[PDB]
RNA sequence: GGUUGCGGCCAUAUCUACCAGAAAGCACCGUUUCCCGUCCGAUCAACUGUAGUUAAGCUGGUAAGAGCCUGACCGAGUAGUGUAGUGGGUGACCAUACGCGAAACUCAGGUGCUGCAAUCU
RNA sequence: GAGAACAGAAAUCUCCAGUAGAACAAAAGGGUAAAAGCCCCCUUGAUUUUGAUUUUCAGUGUGAAUACAAACCAUGAAAGU
RNA sequence: AAGCUCGUAUCAGUUUUAUGAGGUAAAGCGAAUGAUUAGAGGUUCCGGGGUCGAAAUGACCUUGACCUAUUCUCAAACUUUAAAUAUGUAAGAAGUCCUUGUUACUUAAUUGAACGUGGACAUUUGAAUGAAGAGCUUUUAGUGGGCCAUUUUUGGUAAGC
């Protein structure tokens, strides 16, 4: 459904992140950053292996 | 359980109770809709209804006029009209539904107009098909229900009663998806089962389970049957011949009665109590503030 | 009065927490099943935790409702583990009980290294015939007062028939 | 930077009713209306798609059709002096059902067994009522009713 | 008179704490070969009318209960508002003549009503 | 609020009380309970042609809402939308 | 100011009938705004920085965000929605009752509804009934700079607006 992948995006909420939870990943650490708990984050790099995102938000926290 | 928590007088103020058909539950704003009320594109008419309530899969027939004021009831089927007729027991299945629908045909029929036309077939095999209504004239009746609970499920005496009456003359666009012996997979009809639940196959067909494996509920189940001696083909001979009693006579005729609304009006108020006036009853009345609440 | 205000048992529902999804709770699942026969049912996280590990809509439980003589035999088998004394407690105000065991062995059941060792707990809720009337679709009516199941009457009815012993104050 | 374009704008009315309440009380799609059923453009709380002016409140035109929205009413715009033109009605929130057609026809109508008598009666017909006459002189009787004199309470000075 | 199905009626019903229920008419309980519906035959569906039962629900009765409603020259011809008017007054306010006219508190009474069909000593 | 094998004031299961601070597409507030809602199953009438009416209006432009008939579909045991 | 077309012909500063419309009262921040308050006690290879061992996961502090254990539960005038007291529209030859036609709507059913004709209710003909006229069209001039008092309403920290 990344279809409504990138719907939850351009939405999505904090049920979207129950959705999410229900590339590809672009999308993933998109509504990643988005959402952001972080320690789902760190398992979402997990299920994973975008980078760049990921990058900067760990260098803005 | 207000002995607890014990609730204010002041949290009872926006307290809206709903129907006295809600509580009790008698009457449903969801059907009814689309049952007695309609759009004026009709205007005034005598919809008549039919009212079918199953107890203890007890027969009961019920019609009733769509009238916004002052309900007037047409006719009534119950289930002490078989035993008038000859069948005893037996009168709980969708055999006796099926030859229900066929005689409220019949009955509601005579006051109809006629009585010689809207009929069908009287073979009775179990076929879906259609009632060729007479051209110019005579419009296909088409009879409607009222029920309110019930699971939309196969094999109902309550659904099942349209198809007896569809047997009668009586129109109604039905389908054929809800038959005793329907497929869920594919949308093929298979009549030869349907013939079992019409002249009580299914229920001899236990029976041949009693006389061999089950024998701790052999002389529990089924011993009404043994009174009238039906064990053998005799089952099938009653359900035959039920339907020579529908075109017998279908004018209802009264049970015993015996003394109506006259006699037996004086047998309540014979060993209960009754709230009389408080002028006549002065003496409970000055009790009160001498010890039951004026402290001995 | 009594005549038809017997007191059968509604139902027992065994229950297994596990703060997680995975092979650790199929297996709980897989002692549910063999041990009733009827194929048990999961339950998911409510909200996500953390501190417990576990994130909503996880899948973190199963359990399975068991009615009628099936009921009783497991109903005795682990309300023996429980060496027939169960607490004054344990007991609701409307009338049913409930007890645990941890070691889902100590009731028949063998050992297998690859299913693991868990406990053995389940609520037992009961109630008097006519309990229909607050359950069934149409006419739904709520049980008379001098009909509803009730602590006392539970107790008394547990301490009877089982022999068990109550305990505490 | 705004609230338009696609899906937005009017930010000053933003939804429904209430008064009686069953719904809008079910017997407003099921009964078609006539002639003498006016809608005034009632239940506008919710239904304000282009408010008009306060002014445009009372005036009243002639129905000729019902149908899903409403009625085809006037509201003679008394501004100034004169009433300017225009109909209006109402969405159908706003859609009602007039008593005035039915008490006026209940003392009236109800009235129409007293007319069907003069010719072979003789004449004293017609419900034009009497309002109000002034009473005249009547009897009256004093034995059982002893009277008395009253007198107001002394007020004196005090807080 | 009572009871069941189907309406009108929307606290004049429902809730806590009791009592009554000979007949008829409901419900609960029992059964799992067929149909529908579950994690669980509790609810729903199907089948049957032989067996525990006035135990639950409904109804009725009991009650200076609670809540709500009706009535009264009890509160109160009140308060507020309108018209007219050269009364006092700096403002904030307080009256008379001629119409209409609040709620709550106090007191008293009642404790569901009704049509059709069917059943019943 | 009252319980329990793994298990603490939070997680899984069961029971009782309970006339809506909820749910019911955006931000928000009354509704309604054998729900007008949520979940599962079953889906394409959220699309086209021909009329009329309501608010604004000059019985306007644009946009939106309500109510029929005449083709073409879906759901349901029946009565319907 | 200058015209045309008509007549039982335009209604009302006083009294009865309560069907619509509205955003001032109540509530919430548990997905919208704001004055979403105020503290203490821990844990450090490697969240980010020093001093001291040539070193090895040898050891020891301070300065910012959390968790556990408490308090308040967010002003009526941010927005939307939603009451009592109140005010238009309703006033019959233009309408109703009894007998009777038609059609492509409704019904099993010339039944109802909608749509016609004829007769009666005839001076109490649908509260009371004051009242030196009514409707439509066209054109021109002046005016787009005043003040005060009484009653009602908002604001109103002396004198006072």
């Amino acid at each position: 459904t990344s279809q409504l992948i990138e719907l939850v995006g351009f939405v999505e909420l904090k049920q979207l992140l129950l959705e999410h939870h229900k590339e590809l990943k672009e999308k993933i650490l998109s509504c990643l950053t988005m959402l952001r708990t972080a320690e789902e984050l760190i398992q979402s790099l997990f299920p994973l292996l975008r980078k760049i995102i990921y990058t900067n938000l760990i260098s803005l926290l | 359980a207000f002995q607890k928590d014990a609730k204010s007088s002041a949290y009872s103020s926006r307290f809206q109770t709903p129907f006295r058909r809600r509580r009790e539950g008698k009457t449903d704003y969801y059907q009814r809709k689309r049952l007695v009320t309609q759009h004026k594109a009709k205007y005034n008419t005598p919809k008549y209804r039919l009212v079918v309530r199953f107890t203890n899969k007890d027969i009961i027939c019920q019609i009733i006029s769509s009238t916004i004021t002052g309900d007037v009831v047409l006719a009534a089927a119950y289930s002490h009209e078989l035993p008038r007729y000859g069948i005893t027991h037996g009168l709980t299945n969708w055999a006796a539904a099926y030859a229900t629908g066929l005689l409220i045909a019949r009955r509601t029929l005579q006051k109809l107009g006629l009585d010689e036309t809207y009929k069908g077939v009287e073979e009775v095999e179990g076929e879906y098909e259609l009632t060729e209504a007479v051209e110019d004239g005579p419009r296909p009746f088409k009879v409607f229900l009222d029920i309110g609970l019930q699971r939309t499920t196969t094999g109902a005496r309550v659904f099942g009663a349209l198809k007896g009456a569809s047997d009668g003359g009586l129109y109604v666009p039905h389908s054929e998806n809800r038959f005793p012996g329907w497929d869920f997979e594919t949308e093929e009809i298979d009549p030869e089962l349907l013939r079992s639940y019409i002249f009580g196959g299914h229920v001899s067909q236990y029976m041949e389970e009693l006389a061999d494996d089950d024998e701790e509920r052999f002389s529990e189940l089924f011993k009404g049957y043994l009174a009238d001696d039906i064990d053998a083909d005799s089952l099938e001979d009653i359900y035959t011949s039920a339907h020579e009693a529908i075109r017998a006579d279908p004018a209802f005729k009264p049970t015993e009665k015996k003394f109506t609304k006259e006699q037996y009006a004086a047998e309540s108020k014979k060993y209960r109590q009754t709230k009389l006036s408080k002028e006549e009853r002065a003496a409970r009345v000055a009790a009160k503030i001498a010890a039951l609440a004026g402290q001995q | 009065q009594n005549p038809m205000r017997d007191l059968k048992i509604e139902k027992l529902v065994l229950n297994i927490s596990v703060g997680e999804s995975g092979d650790r709770l199929t297996r709980a699942s897989k002692v549910l099943e063999q041990l009733s026969g009827q194929t048990p049912v999961q339950s998911k996280a409510r909200y996500t935790v953390r501190t417990f590990g576990i994130r909503r809509n996880e899948k973190i439980a199963v359990h399975v409702t068991v009615r009628g003589p099936k009921a009783e035999e497991i109903l005795e088998r682990g309300l023996k583990v429980k060496e027939y004394q169960l607490r004054d407690r344990n007991f609701s105000a409307t009338g049913n009980f409930g007890f645990g065991i941890d070691e889902h062995i100590d009731l028949g059941i063998k050992y297998d290294p690859s299913i693991g060792i868990f406990g053995m707990d389940f609520y037992v809720v009961m109630n008097r015939p006519g309990a229909r009337v607050t359950r069934r679709k149409r006419c739904k009516g709520t049980v008379g007062n001098s009909h509803k199941t009730t602590k006392e009457d539970t107790v008394s009815w547990f301490k009877q028939k089982y022999d068990a012993d109550v305990l505490d104050k | 930077g705004k609230s338009h374009g696609y899906r937005s704008r009017t930010r000053y009315m933003f939804q429904r009713d209430f008064r009686k309440h069953g719904a809008v009380h079910l017997s407003t799609y099921l009964k078609v209306y006539k002639v003498g059923d006016i809608v005034d453009i009632k239940a506008n709380g919710s239904i304000q798609k282009g408010m008009p002016h306060k002014f445009y409140q009372g005036k009243t035109g002639v129905v000729y059709n019902v149908t899903k929205s409403s009625v085809g009413v006037i509201i003679n715009k008394m501004v100034g002096n004169r009433y300017l033109e225009k109909r209006l009605n109402l969405r159908v929130e706003h859609i009602k059902h007039s008593k005035c057609r039915q008490e006026f026809l209940e003392r009236v109508k109800a009235n129409a067994a007293k007319r069907a008598e003069a010719k072979a009666q003789g004449v004293a017909v017609q419900l034009k009522r009497q309002p109000a006459q002034p009473r005249e002189s009547r009897i009256v009787s004093t034995e059982g009713n002893v009277p008395q004199t009253l007198a107001p309470v002394p007020y004196e000075t005090f807080i």
